[PDB]
């Protein structure tokens, strides 16, 4: 998930907006 | 903005700059 | 355990904190 | 919410719980 | 994205994230 | 400055990537 | 509750929110 | 120590209450 | 080094900043 | 206390050494 | 004061308790 | 430089008091 691949790799904030109410 | 490395607490911070009040969902694998 | 005033990104932090694993849910506006 | 018991008022660790999936 | 008020340590970690590898610069005597 | 703007008032993530290098 | 992963300063944040006003002891090893 | 064991390995809260004042 | 005002968390972030492999205690009750 | 010297009112890095063991 | 090991935000933070009002530049490298 | 050399390796305060403005 993007819990995991923000970890392991790298993600954007964009990426992370997916997941706001 | 740029790409980022967030583990453990740092991502739950990241999301909360993010979404600020419209609120988020925090779902890491089972 | 203890009570205490968690406001703002400590409030997220502590909820990572319980959760851990199982996730969780912020939501302001409930 | 979780913000009118915990940041307005105060609250245990317990009920922290309530908001875990 | 939303804005919200950023007071002493949490404005210098939200100034980490959205500047990154980029660096920044903090200075409240401005 | 980045503190009237953020902290005494709000700003948004936008804002604070003017304080970027 | 669940079992936690405590590196560094997370550590102390953990004895914060579990001891409170209490207060407590950290003692890393020698 | 309990400082250890948490990073080492893991540790849960109850085992962090035997460290409270 | 300057002079702040440091609450809760923060607090106990700068204990552990400065007193490092040394270790701490934090006594409000004191 | 510490909370008192630190929080209500202002202290130095150094004031903070005290209270290291 | 003992030397530590500093990264990621956990820097900033640092830099932050030491500079206070003063402010401070963070510069990574390329 | 002091990000890399304080994470690779280790820093002191008064390293970083080198970044204060
Ligand atoms: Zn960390
Ligand atoms: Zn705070």
């Amino acid at each position: 998930g993007i819990v995991e691949q923000c970890c392991t790799s790298i993600c954007s904030l964009y990426q992370l907006e997916n997941y706001c109410n | 903005f740029v790409n980022q490395h967030l583990c453990g607490s740092h991502l739950v911070e990241a999301l909360y700059l993010v979404c600020g009040e419209r609120g988020f969902f925090y779902t890491p694998k089972a």
